[PDB]
Protein backbone atom coordinates (compact mmCIF):
# COMPACT_ATOMS: atom_id res chain seq x y z
CA UNK A 1 0.00 0.00 0.00
CA UNK A 2 2.93 2.35 0.75
CA UNK A 3 3.10 2.83 -3.02
CA UNK A 4 0.35 5.43 -2.70
CA UNK A 5 3.26 7.54 -1.49
CA UNK A 6 3.60 7.79 -5.25
CA UNK A 7 -0.02 8.04 -6.37
CA UNK A 8 0.13 11.23 -4.34
CA UNK A 9 3.21 12.65 -6.05
CA UNK A 10 1.57 11.67 -9.38
CA UNK A 11 -1.64 13.48 -8.40
CA UNK A 12 0.18 16.44 -6.83
CA UNK A 13 2.19 16.91 -10.00
CA UNK A 14 -0.78 16.38 -12.32
CA UNK A 15 -2.78 18.76 -10.15
CA UNK A 16 -0.09 21.37 -10.54
CA UNK A 17 0.13 21.30 -14.33
CA UNK A 18 -3.61 21.09 -14.96
CA UNK A 19 -4.41 23.74 -12.37
CA UNK A 20 -2.21 26.25 -14.17
CA UNK A 21 -3.38 25.14 -17.61
CA UNK A 22 -6.87 25.55 -16.22
CA UNK A 23 -6.40 28.84 -14.33
CA UNK A 24 -4.36 31.02 -16.67
CA UNK A 25 -6.60 33.13 -18.88
CA UNK A 26 -8.91 33.94 -15.99
CA UNK A 27 -8.38 37.55 -14.86
CA UNK A 28 -7.25 37.46 -11.24
CA UNK A 29 -6.28 33.78 -10.97
CA UNK A 30 -3.44 33.34 -8.49
CA UNK A 31 -2.70 29.72 -9.50
CA UNK A 32 -0.67 30.43 -12.64
CA UNK A 33 2.89 29.26 -12.00
CA UNK A 34 3.89 25.58 -11.59
CA UNK A 35 5.62 25.94 -8.23
CA UNK A 36 2.75 27.58 -6.31
CA UNK A 37 0.62 25.06 -8.12
CA UNK A 38 2.46 22.25 -6.31
CA UNK A 39 2.21 23.88 -2.86
CA UNK A 40 -1.46 24.31 -3.72
CA UNK A 41 -1.71 20.56 -4.30
CA UNK A 42 0.10 19.58 -1.15
CA UNK A 43 -2.00 22.27 0.54
CA UNK A 44 -5.19 20.75 -0.81
CA UNK A 45 -4.39 17.06 -0.40
CA UNK A 46 -3.56 17.69 3.25
CA UNK A 47 -6.31 20.32 3.47
CA UNK A 48 -4.19 22.41 5.82
CA UNK A 49 -6.26 25.34 4.75
CA UNK A 50 -4.01 28.37 4.65
CA UNK A 51 -6.26 29.82 2.00
CA UNK A 52 -3.33 31.53 0.33
CA UNK A 53 -4.08 29.96 -3.05
CA UNK A 54 -7.17 28.62 -4.83
CA UNK A 55 -8.88 28.27 -8.26
CA UNK A 56 -11.37 30.59 -9.81
CA UNK A 57 -11.94 28.83 -13.12
CA UNK A 58 -14.99 26.66 -13.66
CA UNK A 59 -12.42 24.06 -14.69
CA UNK A 60 -9.73 24.75 -12.11
CA UNK A 61 -12.22 23.84 -9.44
CA UNK A 62 -12.52 20.53 -11.23
CA UNK A 63 -8.78 19.86 -11.08
CA UNK A 64 -9.34 20.80 -7.45
CA UNK A 65 -11.96 18.12 -6.96
CA UNK A 66 -9.74 15.52 -8.64
CA UNK A 67 -6.77 16.60 -6.50
CA UNK A 68 -9.05 16.40 -3.48
CA UNK A 69 -10.56 12.94 -4.12
CA UNK A 70 -7.32 11.43 -5.41
CA UNK A 71 -5.04 13.35 -3.07
CA UNK A 72 -7.05 13.11 0.16
CA UNK A 73 -7.64 9.41 -0.42
CA UNK A 74 -4.02 8.96 -1.45
CA UNK A 75 -2.52 11.11 1.32
CA UNK A 76 -4.85 9.25 3.66
CA UNK A 77 -3.08 5.96 2.94
CA UNK A 78 0.40 7.43 3.32
CA UNK A 79 -0.61 8.38 6.87
CA UNK A 80 -2.52 5.21 7.67
CA UNK A 81 0.79 3.48 6.97
CA UNK A 82 3.04 5.94 8.81
CA UNK A 83 0.73 5.42 11.77
CA UNK A 84 1.38 1.68 11.70
CA UNK A 85 5.16 1.90 11.16
CA UNK A 86 5.19 3.86 14.44
CA UNK A 87 2.96 1.47 16.35
CA UNK A 88 5.76 -1.04 15.82
CA UNK A 89 8.87 0.78 17.03
CA UNK A 90 6.85 1.49 20.19
CA UNK B 1 23.70 30.08 -28.52
CA UNK B 2 20.68 32.25 -29.45
CA UNK B 3 17.42 30.66 -28.23
CA UNK B 4 14.54 32.48 -30.02
CA UNK B 5 14.82 33.35 -33.71
CA UNK B 6 12.51 35.97 -35.13
CA UNK B 7 12.41 37.39 -38.68
CA UNK B 8 13.87 40.90 -38.55
CA UNK B 9 11.09 42.45 -40.60
CA UNK B 10 7.70 42.03 -42.24
CA UNK B 11 5.87 44.55 -44.44
CA UNK B 12 2.04 44.56 -44.59
CA UNK B 13 -0.63 46.56 -46.46
CA UNK B 14 -3.60 47.88 -44.45
CA UNK B 15 -6.27 45.23 -44.11
CA UNK B 16 -3.74 42.50 -44.86
CA UNK B 17 -2.38 39.94 -42.39
CA UNK B 18 1.03 38.46 -41.53
CA UNK B 19 1.95 35.32 -39.60
CA UNK B 20 5.06 36.02 -37.53
CA UNK B 21 7.26 33.20 -36.28
CA UNK B 22 9.64 32.31 -33.47
CA UNK B 23 11.79 29.18 -33.63
CA UNK B 24 13.23 27.81 -30.38
CA UNK B 25 16.39 25.94 -29.36
CA UNK B 26 18.27 25.00 -26.21
CA UNK B 27 16.32 23.38 -23.36
CA UNK B 28 12.59 22.68 -23.81
CA UNK B 29 9.95 21.36 -21.38
CA UNK B 30 6.21 20.74 -21.29
CA UNK B 31 5.92 23.55 -18.79
CA UNK B 32 7.12 26.16 -21.31
CA UNK B 33 5.00 29.13 -22.33
CA UNK B 34 5.85 31.36 -25.29
CA UNK B 35 4.63 34.97 -24.97
CA UNK B 36 4.33 37.81 -27.47
CA UNK B 37 4.97 41.44 -26.67
CA UNK B 38 4.08 44.43 -28.82
CA UNK B 39 6.13 47.64 -28.64
CA UNK B 40 5.45 50.77 -30.65
CA UNK B 41 8.40 53.11 -31.16
CA UNK B 42 8.87 55.39 -28.18
CA UNK B 43 6.37 53.52 -25.98
CA UNK B 44 6.84 50.57 -23.66
CA UNK B 45 6.09 46.85 -23.66
CA UNK B 46 2.57 45.44 -24.15
CA UNK B 47 1.71 41.76 -23.43
CA UNK B 48 -0.38 40.38 -26.29
CA UNK B 49 -0.96 36.73 -25.44
CA UNK B 50 0.61 33.42 -24.48
CA UNK B 51 0.61 29.77 -25.58
CA UNK B 52 1.64 26.39 -24.18
CA UNK B 53 2.93 24.31 -27.14
CA UNK B 54 3.01 21.10 -25.09
CA UNK B 55 -0.80 21.37 -25.06
CA UNK B 56 -1.59 24.11 -27.58
CA UNK B 57 -3.75 26.37 -25.44
CA UNK B 58 -3.48 30.14 -25.73
CA UNK B 59 -4.88 33.10 -23.83
CA UNK B 60 -4.93 36.72 -25.02
CA UNK B 61 -4.85 40.18 -23.45
CA UNK B 62 -8.50 41.23 -23.07
CA UNK B 63 -7.81 44.97 -22.68
CA UNK B 64 -6.49 45.43 -26.24
CA UNK B 65 -8.42 44.48 -29.37
CA UNK B 66 -7.73 40.93 -30.45
CA UNK B 67 -5.75 41.02 -33.68
CA UNK B 68 -3.78 37.83 -33.11
CA UNK B 69 -4.10 34.04 -33.04
CA UNK B 70 -1.32 31.95 -31.54
CA UNK B 71 -0.32 28.47 -32.69
CA UNK B 72 2.73 26.25 -32.16
CA UNK B 73 4.42 23.34 -33.96
CA UNK B 74 5.96 20.86 -31.51
CA UNK B 75 8.34 19.17 -33.98
CA UNK B 76 10.04 22.27 -35.44
CA UNK B 77 9.84 24.04 -32.08
CA UNK B 78 8.24 27.04 -33.76
CA UNK B 79 5.49 29.30 -32.42
CA UNK B 80 3.35 31.32 -34.82
CA UNK B 81 1.49 34.55 -34.20
CA UNK B 82 -1.12 35.39 -36.82
CA UNK B 83 -1.94 39.12 -36.93
CA UNK B 84 -4.97 39.87 -39.14
CA UNK B 85 -6.36 43.02 -40.79
CA UNK B 86 -3.62 45.46 -39.84
CA UNK B 87 -3.56 49.25 -39.67
CA UNK B 88 -0.93 51.93 -38.93
CA UNK B 89 -1.69 51.24 -35.29
CA UNK B 90 -0.44 47.65 -35.54
CA UNK B 91 3.00 48.69 -36.79
CA UNK B 92 5.65 48.04 -34.16
CA UNK B 93 8.29 45.59 -32.96
CA UNK B 94 6.99 42.25 -31.68
CA UNK B 95 9.11 40.09 -29.36
CA UNK B 96 8.44 36.47 -28.46
CA UNK B 97 9.91 35.25 -25.16
CA UNK B 98 10.17 31.98 -23.29
CA UNK B 99 8.65 31.63 -19.83
CA UNK B 100 9.33 28.54 -17.74
CA UNK B 101 5.88 28.75 -16.21
CA UNK B 102 7.46 30.46 -13.21
CA UNK B 103 6.31 33.94 -14.21
CA UNK B 104 9.28 35.78 -15.72
CA UNK B 105 10.71 35.95 -19.24
CA UNK B 106 14.27 34.59 -19.04
CA UNK B 107 15.09 35.00 -22.72
CA UNK B 108 13.62 37.12 -25.51
CA UNK B 109 13.58 37.19 -29.30
CA UNK B 110 15.33 39.87 -31.38
CA UNK B 111 11.86 40.97 -32.31
CA UNK B 112 10.32 41.47 -35.71
CA UNK B 113 9.80 45.03 -36.86
CA UNK B 114 6.44 45.16 -38.59
CA UNK B 115 5.29 48.02 -40.79
CA UNK B 116 1.75 48.47 -42.09
CA UNK B 117 2.07 50.57 -45.25
CA UNK B 118 0.94 50.72 -48.89
CA UNK B 119 4.52 51.60 -49.84
CA UNK B 120 6.78 49.15 -51.64
CA UNK B 121 9.97 47.46 -50.41
CA UNK B 122 13.13 49.28 -51.42
CA UNK B 123 16.68 48.10 -50.70
CA UNK B 124 18.99 50.88 -49.44
CA UNK B 125 21.83 52.64 -51.27
CA UNK B 126 25.13 52.61 -49.35
CA UNK B 127 27.55 55.40 -50.28
CA UNK B 128 30.89 55.88 -48.50
CA UNK B 129 32.04 58.83 -46.41
CA UNK B 130 35.76 59.61 -46.39
CA UNK B 131 37.19 62.97 -45.28
CA UNK B 132 37.46 65.72 -47.85
CA UNK B 133 40.93 66.06 -49.36
CA UNK B 134 41.79 69.06 -47.12
CA UNK B 135 40.71 67.51 -43.83
CA UNK B 136 43.71 67.89 -41.53
CA UNK B 137 43.67 64.73 -39.42
CA UNK B 138 44.53 64.20 -35.76
CA UNK B 139 45.09 61.32 -33.33
CA UNK B 140 41.80 59.87 -34.60
CA UNK B 141 39.82 59.94 -37.85
CA UNK B 142 36.11 59.64 -38.63
CA UNK B 143 34.70 57.66 -41.55
CA UNK B 144 31.09 56.63 -42.11
CA UNK B 145 28.54 55.59 -44.74
CA UNK B 146 25.13 56.86 -46.02
CA UNK B 147 22.14 54.55 -46.19
CA UNK B 148 19.13 56.03 -48.02
CA UNK B 149 16.14 55.24 -50.18
CA UNK B 150 15.12 52.18 -48.17
CA UNK B 151 11.72 51.08 -46.87
CA UNK B 152 10.46 49.80 -44.44
CA UNK B 153 12.64 49.76 -41.34
CA UNK B 154 14.90 48.36 -40.05
CA UNK B 155 18.51 47.99 -41.22
CA UNK B 156 21.59 46.83 -39.31
CA UNK B 157 24.88 48.60 -39.91
CA UNK B 158 27.95 46.80 -38.58
CA UNK B 159 31.60 47.66 -39.17
CA UNK B 160 33.96 45.00 -40.47
CA UNK B 161 31.43 42.24 -39.84
CA UNK B 162 31.15 43.37 -36.23
CA UNK B 163 34.86 43.22 -35.35
CA UNK B 164 34.89 47.02 -35.38
CA UNK B 165 32.49 48.11 -32.63
CA UNK B 166 34.23 50.69 -30.44
CA UNK B 167 33.45 54.17 -31.75
CA UNK B 168 30.29 53.65 -33.77
CA UNK B 169 27.19 55.86 -33.97
CA UNK B 170 24.19 54.83 -36.07
CA UNK B 171 21.77 57.74 -36.25
CA UNK B 172 17.98 57.08 -36.21
CA UNK B 173 16.50 57.02 -39.73
CA UNK B 174 14.38 59.94 -40.98
CA UNK B 175 11.37 59.39 -43.22
CA UNK B 176 10.70 61.49 -46.32
CA UNK B 177 8.35 60.62 -49.15
CA UNK B 178 8.11 56.92 -48.25
CA UNK B 179 11.87 56.32 -48.02
CA UNK B 180 14.15 56.03 -44.99
CA UNK B 181 17.65 57.41 -44.68
CA UNK B 182 20.24 56.98 -41.93
CA UNK B 183 24.00 57.19 -41.45
CA UNK B 184 26.38 55.27 -39.25
CA UNK B 185 29.80 56.48 -38.21
CA UNK B 186 33.05 54.98 -37.01
CA UNK B 187 36.17 56.53 -35.53
CA UNK B 188 39.53 54.82 -35.57
CA UNK B 189 43.10 56.03 -35.05
CA UNK B 190 44.42 58.11 -37.96
CA UNK B 191 47.34 55.67 -38.31
CA UNK B 192 45.24 52.53 -38.73
CA UNK B 193 43.74 54.07 -41.91
CA UNK B 194 43.60 53.30 -44.72
CA UNK B 195 46.30 50.65 -44.31
CA UNK B 196 43.78 48.60 -42.32
CA UNK B 197 40.62 47.95 -44.35
CA UNK B 198 37.39 49.45 -42.96
CA UNK B 199 34.03 48.31 -44.35
CA UNK B 200 30.46 48.90 -43.24
CA UNK B 201 28.24 45.77 -43.61
CA UNK B 202 24.64 47.02 -44.05
CA UNK B 203 21.69 44.66 -43.79
CA UNK B 204 18.06 45.21 -44.82
CA UNK B 205 15.80 42.26 -43.81
CA UNK B 206 12.70 43.47 -45.67
CA UNK B 207 14.54 42.82 -48.93
CA UNK B 208 16.97 40.08 -47.87
CA UNK B 209 19.79 42.38 -48.93
CA UNK B 210 23.07 42.83 -47.13
CA UNK B 211 25.82 44.92 -48.67
CA UNK B 212 29.45 45.72 -47.99
CA UNK B 213 31.20 48.96 -48.87
CA UNK B 214 34.88 49.59 -48.23
CA UNK B 215 35.76 53.10 -47.07
CA UNK B 216 38.99 54.16 -48.76
CA UNK B 217 40.39 57.71 -49.07
CA UNK B 218 39.13 59.94 -51.87
CA UNK B 219 41.21 59.83 -55.07
CA UNK C 1 -5.80 43.65 -13.77
CA UNK C 2 -2.70 44.81 -11.86
CA UNK C 3 -1.31 48.22 -12.64
CA UNK C 4 2.42 48.88 -12.44
CA UNK C 5 3.24 52.53 -11.82
CA UNK C 6 6.81 53.50 -12.67
CA UNK C 7 7.64 57.05 -11.60
CA UNK C 8 9.55 59.22 -12.25
CA UNK C 9 9.78 58.39 -15.96
CA UNK C 10 13.32 59.73 -16.23
CA UNK C 11 16.12 59.60 -13.69
CA UNK C 12 19.18 61.85 -13.92
CA UNK C 13 22.18 60.71 -11.92
CA UNK C 14 25.90 61.44 -11.81
CA UNK C 15 28.41 58.73 -12.71
CA UNK C 16 29.46 56.40 -9.89
CA UNK C 17 26.39 57.51 -7.90
CA UNK C 18 23.65 55.16 -6.60
CA UNK C 19 20.29 55.24 -8.41
CA UNK C 20 16.86 53.83 -7.50
CA UNK C 21 13.89 53.14 -9.79
CA UNK C 22 10.57 52.49 -8.06
CA UNK C 23 7.57 50.38 -9.12
CA UNK C 24 4.23 50.46 -7.33
CA UNK C 25 1.51 47.82 -7.63
CA UNK C 26 -2.18 48.67 -7.61
CA UNK C 27 -2.48 45.82 -5.09
CA UNK C 28 -0.29 43.57 -2.92
CA UNK C 29 1.59 41.08 -5.10
CA UNK C 30 4.05 39.70 -2.56
CA UNK C 31 7.36 39.53 -4.40
CA UNK C 32 6.15 38.43 -7.83
CA UNK C 33 7.76 41.46 -9.48
CA UNK C 34 10.57 41.16 -12.08
CA UNK C 35 12.99 43.62 -13.63
CA UNK C 36 14.11 44.05 -17.25
CA UNK C 37 16.67 46.20 -18.97
CA UNK C 38 16.30 47.42 -22.56
CA UNK C 39 18.95 49.48 -24.29
CA UNK C 40 18.26 51.55 -27.38
CA UNK C 41 17.25 49.04 -30.07
CA UNK C 42 17.91 46.03 -27.91
CA UNK C 43 15.45 43.48 -26.59
CA UNK C 44 14.44 43.27 -22.95
CA UNK C 45 16.90 41.62 -20.56
CA UNK C 46 16.02 40.01 -17.23
CA UNK C 47 17.92 41.91 -14.49
CA UNK C 48 16.34 40.70 -11.24
CA UNK C 49 13.59 38.12 -10.69
CA UNK C 50 11.15 37.79 -7.81
CA UNK C 51 12.13 41.26 -6.56
CA UNK C 52 15.48 40.36 -5.04
CA UNK C 53 16.81 37.09 -6.49
CA UNK C 54 19.89 37.81 -8.65
CA UNK C 55 20.61 36.58 -12.17
CA UNK C 56 23.83 35.19 -13.63
CA UNK C 57 25.53 37.45 -16.14
CA UNK C 58 24.31 40.58 -14.37
CA UNK C 59 26.62 43.04 -12.54
CA UNK C 60 26.51 42.88 -8.75
CA UNK C 61 25.82 46.58 -9.21
CA UNK C 62 22.16 45.58 -9.67
CA UNK C 63 19.89 44.72 -6.74
CA UNK C 64 16.20 44.65 -5.86
CA UNK C 65 14.07 45.34 -2.79
CA UNK C 66 10.47 45.39 -1.59
CA UNK C 67 7.32 43.38 -1.16
CA UNK C 68 3.59 43.84 -1.53
CA UNK C 69 3.08 46.98 -3.60
CA UNK C 70 6.36 48.91 -3.37
CA UNK C 71 9.48 47.78 -5.23
CA UNK C 72 12.91 49.27 -5.91
CA UNK C 73 15.60 48.28 -8.46
CA UNK C 74 19.03 49.63 -7.51
CA UNK C 75 22.34 50.30 -9.20
CA UNK C 76 25.49 51.04 -7.21
CA UNK C 77 27.84 53.26 -9.19
CA UNK C 78 25.93 53.84 -12.40
CA UNK C 79 27.86 54.08 -15.67
CA UNK C 80 27.43 54.65 -19.39
CA UNK C 81 26.65 51.02 -20.09
CA UNK C 82 23.67 51.37 -17.72
CA UNK C 83 21.85 53.96 -19.81
CA UNK C 84 18.61 52.25 -20.79
CA UNK C 85 14.91 51.80 -20.11
CA UNK C 86 13.96 49.84 -17.05
CA UNK C 87 10.67 47.96 -16.74
CA UNK C 88 9.00 46.00 -13.94
CA UNK C 89 6.65 43.11 -14.68
CA UNK C 90 4.42 41.08 -12.36
CA UNK C 91 3.32 37.48 -12.24
CA UNK C 92 1.13 37.50 -9.13
CA UNK C 93 -2.27 37.50 -10.84
CA UNK C 94 -3.17 36.83 -14.48
CA UNK C 95 -2.56 38.34 -16.97
CA UNK C 96 1.06 39.46 -16.47
CA UNK C 97 1.56 43.20 -16.77
CA UNK C 98 4.27 45.77 -17.43
CA UNK C 99 5.46 49.03 -15.95
CA UNK C 100 5.30 52.17 -18.02
CA UNK C 101 9.08 52.36 -18.02
CA UNK C 102 11.89 54.47 -16.55
CA UNK C 103 14.73 55.91 -18.60
CA UNK C 104 18.03 56.23 -16.77
CA UNK C 105 20.08 59.21 -17.74
CA UNK C 106 23.66 59.93 -16.78
CA UNK C 107 24.92 63.46 -16.43
CA UNK C 108 28.58 63.82 -17.38
CA UNK C 109 31.09 66.63 -17.86
CA UNK C 110 30.42 69.03 -20.72
CA UNK C 111 32.08 67.79 -23.89
CA UNK C 112 32.59 69.68 -27.13
CA UNK C 113 31.32 68.26 -30.45
CA UNK C 114 33.60 66.67 -33.01
CA UNK C 115 32.40 68.04 -36.33
CA UNK C 116 33.28 66.34 -39.61
CA UNK C 117 31.92 67.29 -43.02
CA UNK C 118 31.75 64.83 -45.94
CA UNK C 119 31.40 65.40 -49.69
CA UNK C 120 28.77 63.40 -51.54
CA UNK C 121 30.09 60.17 -53.08
CA UNK C 122 30.67 59.76 -56.81
CA UNK C 123 28.76 56.46 -56.68
CA UNK C 124 25.83 58.64 -55.72
CA UNK C 125 26.48 61.58 -58.01
CA UNK C 126 26.54 58.93 -60.75
CA UNK C 127 22.84 58.64 -59.92
CA UNK C 128 22.00 62.35 -59.94
CA UNK C 129 22.22 62.66 -56.18
CA UNK C 130 24.26 64.92 -53.91
CA UNK C 131 24.17 64.37 -50.16
CA UNK C 132 26.61 66.45 -48.14
CA UNK C 133 26.75 65.02 -44.62
CA UNK C 134 28.07 66.45 -41.37
CA UNK C 135 28.66 64.78 -38.01
CA UNK C 136 28.43 66.48 -34.61
CA UNK C 137 29.94 63.75 -32.42
CA UNK C 138 30.30 62.94 -28.74
CA UNK C 139 29.13 66.20 -27.22
CA UNK C 140 27.30 67.05 -24.00
CA UNK C 141 24.82 68.50 -23.05
CA UNK C 142 22.75 67.18 -25.93
CA UNK C 143 21.59 70.68 -26.75
CA UNK C 144 23.29 71.82 -29.92
CA UNK C 145 22.59 73.76 -33.13
CA UNK C 146 24.00 73.11 -36.61
CA UNK C 147 24.08 75.55 -39.53
CA UNK C 148 24.52 75.15 -43.28
CA UNK C 149 26.18 77.74 -45.51
CA UNK C 150 26.56 77.41 -49.26
CA UNK C 151 29.26 79.60 -50.77
CA UNK C 152 28.97 81.58 -47.56
CA UNK C 153 25.16 81.70 -47.63
CA UNK C 154 22.87 80.04 -45.06
CA UNK C 155 20.90 77.04 -46.34
CA UNK C 156 17.72 75.62 -44.74
CA UNK C 157 16.14 73.60 -47.52
CA UNK C 158 17.02 69.95 -47.97
CA UNK C 159 18.57 69.63 -44.53
CA UNK C 160 17.51 66.65 -42.38
CA UNK C 161 18.93 66.26 -38.88
CA UNK C 162 18.98 63.12 -36.75
CA UNK C 163 19.88 62.87 -33.09
CA UNK C 164 20.86 59.77 -31.14
CA UNK C 165 19.75 58.96 -27.62
CA UNK C 166 22.38 59.19 -24.90
CA UNK C 167 25.31 56.89 -25.63
CA UNK C 168 25.95 53.89 -23.38
CA UNK C 169 29.68 54.01 -24.08
CA UNK C 170 30.41 57.49 -22.71
CA UNK C 171 27.09 59.05 -21.67
CA UNK C 172 27.29 61.56 -24.55
CA UNK C 173 25.20 62.53 -27.57
CA UNK C 174 25.64 62.80 -31.32
CA UNK C 175 23.74 64.30 -34.27
CA UNK C 176 23.65 63.87 -38.07
CA UNK C 177 22.76 66.80 -40.36
CA UNK C 178 22.25 65.85 -44.02
CA UNK C 179 21.86 68.41 -46.81
CA UNK C 180 20.66 66.69 -50.00
CA UNK C 181 20.64 68.43 -53.39
CA UNK C 182 20.52 67.18 -56.98
CA UNK C 183 23.83 66.69 -58.78
CA UNK C 184 22.80 69.87 -60.62
CA UNK C 185 22.14 72.12 -57.62
CA UNK C 186 25.39 70.69 -56.29
CA UNK C 187 27.26 71.21 -59.56
CA UNK C 188 26.68 74.94 -59.19
CA UNK C 189 28.10 75.95 -55.81
CA UNK C 190 31.71 76.19 -54.73
CA UNK C 191 32.04 75.50 -51.01
CA UNK C 192 29.75 73.97 -48.39
CA UNK C 193 30.28 74.67 -44.72
CA UNK C 194 28.71 73.19 -41.61
CA UNK C 195 28.76 75.20 -38.37
CA UNK C 196 28.17 73.77 -34.90
CA UNK C 197 27.11 75.98 -32.00
CA UNK C 198 27.60 74.32 -28.62
CA UNK C 199 27.57 75.43 -24.98
CA UNK C 200 31.22 74.35 -24.80
CA UNK C 201 32.40 77.22 -27.02
CA UNK C 202 30.95 80.69 -27.64
CA UNK C 203 32.29 80.71 -31.22
CA UNK C 204 30.95 77.99 -33.59
CA UNK C 205 32.88 74.94 -34.81
CA UNK C 206 32.99 74.87 -38.61
CA UNK C 207 33.98 72.48 -41.38
CA UNK C 208 33.84 73.34 -45.09
CA UNK C 209 35.00 71.93 -48.41
CA UNK C 210 35.05 73.15 -52.02
CA UNK C 211 33.78 70.93 -54.84
CA UNK C 212 36.94 71.40 -56.94
K1 LIG D 1 -9.23 20.29 7.38
K1 LIG E 1 -8.60 29.54 5.45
Amino acid sequence: AGAATVLLVIVLLAGSYLAVLAERGAPGAQLITYPRALWWSVETATTVGYGDLYPVTLWGRCVAVVVMVAGITSFGLVTAALATWFVGQE
Amino acid sequence: QVQLQQPGAELVKPGASVKLSCKASGYTFTSDWIHWVKQRPGHGLEWIGEIIPSYGRANYNEKIQKKATLTADKSSSTAFMQLSSLTSEDSAVYYCARERGDGYFAVWGAGTTVTVSSAKTTPPSVYPLAPGSAAQTNSMVTLGCLVKGYFPEPVTVTWNSGSLSSGVHTFPAVLQSDLYTLSSSVTVPSSSWPSETVTCNVAHPASSTKVDKKIVPRD
Amino acid sequence: DILLTQSPAILSVSPGERVSFSCRASQSIGTDIHWYQQRTNGSPRLLIKYASESISGIPSRFSGSGSGTDFTLSINSVESEDIANYYCQQSNRWPFTFGSGTKLEIKRADAAPTVSIFPPSSEQLTSGGASVVCFLNNFYPKDINVKWKIDGSERQNGVLNSWTDQDSKDSTYSMSSTLTLTKDEYERHNSYTCEATHKTSTSPIVKSFNRN
